[PDB]
């Protein structure tokens, strides 16, 4: 859901 | 000379 | 003169992008972290799923082993790190202090300390036993992408999107050195060599560089891969021949000859960006992991 987020797996 | 030893020394 | 890594196992289980993979120092286990908020443990040699560890409130960007292979530390978007007892699955401590996403983490060799880097632009040094923040370093002017101790734990190297690598005295907290090239694009990863005298750094202009710490100059550069968007890990491979290993945004694992800087292998199999690779401590084995459209981990083996 919306909590499944991590900075390294998102592009700059 | 251009070789680098990254483990030892 | 060339390695011949070949796919041996594919490890599926994470339900979101994988963020990091690391071999335990004793060579028995692989740990993985993911945006799915989980750490998973796998057999290093056979890839067999071992267990899941959970507790973070948001996803995880990094995980790292203690020197004795008994603990892990994880870095999460929930602004905390957690220390885990691997055998029990217990969260031993939650490390609170950072004011934004925690991005990277490592134990020192003695494993009484943990170092972390965050989107809050600081590097923090934590006591493992008590879980208290010992030092906050005003390290950078942009997010901190990587942190690493040298072989004796006396130094810490940090990297940042501000274009800098900095070297810190663990005991004093003093900045001893700032590495500056002719151009300074965002630095997306950094680590010391095993002997501590060189520094391997990734930049978001498709370039890895090997620096001499003491002279403060770049000696070798490795290119041919794609890296402009993600903080992709890099490794020294030293069990067989001397290689540099890195993931790439074209879905491949790139391997370079450390000395000649030539690409010696490109490993095909992943279907999304390869965000993380690790090299096994004693055996010629590589682990790789991919982002959201793939979500699998792969184990590759070579004869040298």
């Amino acid at each position: 859901d919306g909590t499944c987020v991590a900075a390294r797996t998102r592009p700059v | 000379s251009d070789d680098l030893d990254v483990v030892g020394d | 003169v060339k390695p011949n890594y070949a796919l041996k196992f594919t490890l599926a289980g994470h339900t979101k992008a994988v963020s990091s993979v690391k071999f335990s120092p004793n060579g028995e286990w692989l740990a993985s972290s993911s945006a799915d908020k989980l750490i998973k443990i796998w057999g290093a040699y056979d890839g067999k799923f071992e267990k899941t560890i959970s507790g973070h409130k948001l996803g995880i960007s990094d995980v790292a082993w203690s020197s004795d292979s008994n603990l892990l530390v994880s870095a999460s978007d929930d602004k905390t790190l957690k220390i885990w007892d691997v055998s029990s699955g217990k969260c031993l401590k939650t490390l609170k202090g950072h004011s934004n996403y925690v991005f990277c983490c490592n134990f020192n060799p003695q494993s009484n300390l943990i170092v972390s880097g965050s989107f809050d632009e600081s590097v923090r040094i934590w006591d493992v036993k008590t879980g208290k923040c010992l030092k906050t370093l005003p390290a950078h002017s942009d997010p901190v992408s990587a942190v690493h101790f040298n072989r004796d734990g006396s130094l810490i190297v940090s990297s940042s999107y501000d274009g800098l690598c900095r070297i810190w005295d663990t005991a004093s907290g003093q900045c001893l050195k700032t590495l500056i090239d002719d151009d300074n694009p965002p630095v997306s990863f950094v680590k010391f060599s095993p002997n501590g005298k060189y520094i391997l750094a990734a930049t978001l202009d498709n370039t890895l560089k090997l620096w001499d710490y003491s002279k403060g100059k770049c000696l070798k550069t490795y290119t041919g891969h794609k890296n402009e968007k993600y903080c992709i890990f890099a490794n020294f491979s030293v069990t067989g021949g001397k290689w540099i290993v890195s993931g790439s945004e074209d879905n491949l694992v790139y391997i370079w000859n450390l000395q000649t800087k030539e690409i010696v292998q490109k490993l095909q199999g992943h279907t999304d960006v390869v965000i993380s690779t690790a090299c096994h401590p004693t055996e010629n084995i590589i682990a790789s992991a991919a982002l959201e459209n793939d979500k699998t981990i792969k184990l590759w083996k070579s004869d040298c």
